[PDB]
RNA sequence: GGGUGGAGCAGCCUGGUAGCUCGUCGGGCUCAUAACCCGAAGGUCGUCGGUUCAAAUCCGGCCCC
RNA sequence: GCUGACUGGGGCCUGUAGAGCACUGAUAGGGCUAGGGGGCCCACCAGCCUCCAAACCCUGUCAAACUCCGAAGGGUCCCAGGUGGAGCCUGGGAGUGAGGGCGCGAGCGAUAACGUCCGCGUCCGAGCGCGGGAACAACCGAGACCGCCAGCUAAGGCCCCCAAGUCUGGGCUAAGUGGUAAAGGAUGUGGCGCCGCGAAGACAGCCAGGAUGUUGGCUUAGAAGCAGCCAUCAUUUAAAGAGUGCGUAAUAGCUCACUGGUCGAGUGGCGCCGCGCCGAAAAUGAUCGGGGCUUAAGCCCAGCGCCGAAGCUGCGGGUCUGG
RNA sequence: UCGCCUCCUAAAAGGUAACGGAGGCGCCCAAAGGUCCCCUCAGGCGGGACGGAAAUCCGCCGGAGAGCGCAAGGGUAGAAG
RNA sequence: UCGAUGUCGGCUCGUCGCAUCCUGGGGCUGAAGAAGGUCCCAAGGGUUGGGCUGUUCGCCCAUUAAAGCGGCACGCGAGCU
């Protein structure tokens, strides 16, 4: 029973699970398309930004393990700047070139249920809320 | 390392009968002791395999004791390549002969360009105390060019050895 | 028991290199020839596996005579 | 007239079987090295380096005419047991001097012959008288003085022919194997075993996907994996061989290496044993003695019974020989 | 092919067959015979003028493989030499 | 089996085997078709006339769907030659 030399060189390698703001980690459909969603193969050394392995080993026997703790999503089992770079990696999320680019679980830090209304398909928070200087605070 | 087999006694006990129930029959005896013994076939194999005279036996014997050995004789029956008796011989004070398998990192550490290497491959008989046995004696250093004789007064040695045999015997040939 | 440079044949036996003649080619001697004295090219030695660092040169099959 | 075959105990004699390599030779591989074998700065003539290559060094064998060893058995002598259609001695009468099969050990043969020739046993001969073997001189049982409508057994048998079990248990085979002939062959079958992977989840399948400059350098009207030689570069990787398949006016279109996914339990390989299967074609009409039989009326391991001969018992008689 | 001798076959006494295997004898020696006293091989390694694998010599080593008139076997240096 | 079992070839009459020559089935093909190649099933029937020679067998002529190989005391002389 060698059981999995991914599970020893490929759990997660034991990294990126710390790496990259521990919380908020990934979702939906480890992969449809190899006909719409390029940039791998190119980038100069190597891709790393595509996903490694192995989506069965860690949704059954890794625990919390070093994240941070919240609870509201879509569903079960089925990047590293955290909640900015969403969609501007890959995956445009329905159409991508092919239709339903569905959904996971997920949870951050703070009241995040449905996600893809809010923090996925590129919203604006970190530019537009300037309007907390004369709207609603100042007469 | 070292491996354990569990030993029986026997006195009478025809030995064909003994085969008819899976259990191979056996002496035990050095300078000071003979007995007759006999072991179950089937462990026997999954230890011989490796214990391999060249390593010690336990065999744990019944009766109390726990009895260290080597073996050194055996006839296994003509026709089918099985084994059907075992010499023990017991451990004592020290020193005795026996045989140690050889590691190889000699010249060209295989052969330079698979040409005329066709060295002597073996393990060797050894004289040592009964505490210095060796698991292997690695075949030394790589200078032994096309063509060398240098022969078995040779490597390593390690703590406890003797030229057992031949001072010479061809270790490295053409 | 034979199958070798174009023809004829030696070389196998005794396995570390295939050669004479004639033909052909060119030269020597002729006044110009014939012959003659000299070399030139060319075979891998029916073919198949093995042997050996080597075998047309050892071994055995098939082949054609 | 206790001397005999056979037997017990001893004492020496032997050179087979088996094994062995020390002699005699034969022998595979390596080493180390005369002499060749060929090659070099060549004749001072010796300078090395890798098939032959004697003796020697291990490492492995072979032998009727080799033996460092060597049983069992066999022969002989002594002391004993053995009173036997036994032994010995003298003498009278013969017949026989074509043997044969079987077992074991050989030679010649072809590790052929119901072959041939010796050896030791046995049997037919002369027991072609009796039971079994279907039938059948010599295989198994057993040495027939005669009589009996009595008994027990041997080989072999107990479903019917056909006497006695369709007897008892526990396994196996599905071929009519039994009622067969081999090298070999193979998801037949039933057991023992070993390794291999698997509940972070394997083997089936059903979901996905194998995209690069992609001309892979090189080939090349073009081979842009799939006509071929391949630097088989590496840009890598949920994964993707510049390509295992079909595709092929180079492309369009297509599949499999490989991960991931759903389902969620065993899975795939190796060896062994018992029995069976293919291999399996011959000459009038078929069949294992026949009919028939398949948890047997077939094979393997137990066991209980019974049947069964001219054998042994019983009863009666006959002679012959002892006492 | 035919008598004689040796080995094998010949199955550990003797004996034992075949157009089975493989070899010899039909002589020789007045010294090769009798006896007494002596002496020990063959090879192998070094050394040694003409001498080489060897002629003859010295050294050490060499339990019998030499020799025993001729085949083979048995025997044999504590002699048969 | 020698107080006999007539030895080859032909003729006549056959019959049986199948390891099939043709005919009817069939698989594979480097099977386009046609026509073959090879292996499998199949013994029901069929399987020619001539020249040569004692011949069997062969070798030839002309044909054919094809000119099958064996067994039967190399079938068959109380049937013939
Ligand atoms: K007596
Ligand atoms: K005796
Ligand atoms: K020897
Ligand atoms: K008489
Ligand atoms: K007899
Ligand atoms: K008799
Ligand atoms: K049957
Ligand atoms: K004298
Ligand atoms: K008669
Ligand atoms: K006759
Ligand atoms: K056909
Ligand atoms: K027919
Ligand atoms: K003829
Ligand atoms: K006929
Ligand atoms: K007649
Ligand atoms: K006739
Ligand atoms: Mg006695
Ligand atoms: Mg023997
Ligand atoms: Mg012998
Ligand atoms: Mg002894
Ligand atoms: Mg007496
Ligand atoms: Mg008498
Ligand atoms: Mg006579
Ligand atoms: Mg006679
Ligand atoms: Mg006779
Ligand atoms: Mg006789
Ligand atoms: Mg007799
Ligand atoms: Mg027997
Ligand atoms: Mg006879
Ligand atoms: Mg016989
Ligand atoms: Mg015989
Ligand atoms: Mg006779
Ligand atoms: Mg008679
Ligand atoms: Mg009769
Ligand atoms: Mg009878
Ligand atoms: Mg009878
Ligand atoms: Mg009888
Ligand atoms: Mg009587
Ligand atoms: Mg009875
Ligand atoms: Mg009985
Ligand atoms: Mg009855
Ligand atoms: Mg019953
Ligand atoms: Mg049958
Ligand atoms: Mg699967
Ligand atoms: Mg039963
Ligand atoms: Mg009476
Ligand atoms: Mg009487
Ligand atoms: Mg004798
Ligand atoms: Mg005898
Ligand atoms: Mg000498
Ligand atoms: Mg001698
Ligand atoms: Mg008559
Ligand atoms: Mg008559
Ligand atoms: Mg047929
Ligand atoms: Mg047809
Ligand atoms: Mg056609
Ligand atoms: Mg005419
Ligand atoms: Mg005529
Ligand atoms: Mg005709
Ligand atoms: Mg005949
Ligand atoms: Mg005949
Ligand atoms: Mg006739």
């Amino acid at each position: 029973m060698p059981n999995k030399r991914n599970v020893e060189l490929l759990a997660t390698l034991k990294e990126n699970l710390e790496r990259a703001q521990g919380s908020f980690f990934l979702v939906n459909y480890q992969g449809l398309p190899a006909k719409e969603t390029h940039a791998l193969r190119q980038a100069l050394k190597q891709n790393g930004a595509r996903l490694f392995v192995a989506k069965n080993t860690l949704i059954r026997l890794a625990l919390k393990e070093l994240g941070l703790p919240e609870l509201d999503g879509l569903q079960g089992p089925s990047d590293p700047v955290a909640a900015a770079k969403t969609l501007v990696q890959f995956a445009k999320s329905n159409p991508k070139g092919i239709p339903q680019v569905k959904s996971g679980l997920l949870q951050g830090q703070i009241l995040t249920a449905k996600d893809v209304e809010a923090l996925a398909e590129l919203p604006t928070m970190d530019e537009l809320r300037a309007e907390l200087v004369g709207v609603l605070q100042a007469p | 390392m070292e491996y354990r087999l569990k030993a029986y006694y026997r006195e009478g006990e025809k030995p064909s009968a003994l085969r008819r129930a899976g259990k191979l029959p056996g002496v035990m005896y050095n300078r000071h002791l003979n007995r007759k013994v006999y072991v179950d076939l089937v462990e026997f194999d999954k230890v011989f395999r490796q214990a391999s005279i060249h390593h010690v036996i336990v065999l744990e014997l019944p009766d109390g004791q726990s009895l260290p050995t080597l073996v050194r004789q055996v006839n296994l029956d003509k026709r089918r390549r099985r084994p059907e008796h075992v010499d023990f011989f017991v451990l004592s004070d020290e020193p005795v002969e026996m045989y140690v398998p050889l590691r190889f990192v000699g010249t060209p550490a295989g052969v330079r360009a698979g040409g005329v290497l066709q060295e002597i491959h073996r393990d060797i008989l050894v004289k040592v105390s009964p505490r210095n046995i060796p698991e292997f004696i690695e075949v030394d250093v790589s200078g032994l060019e096309i063509g060398d004789s240098l022969h078995a007064s040779d490597l390593k040695l390690p703590p406890g050895v003797e030229l057992a045999v031949s001072p010479e015997e061809t270790i490295a040939a053409v």
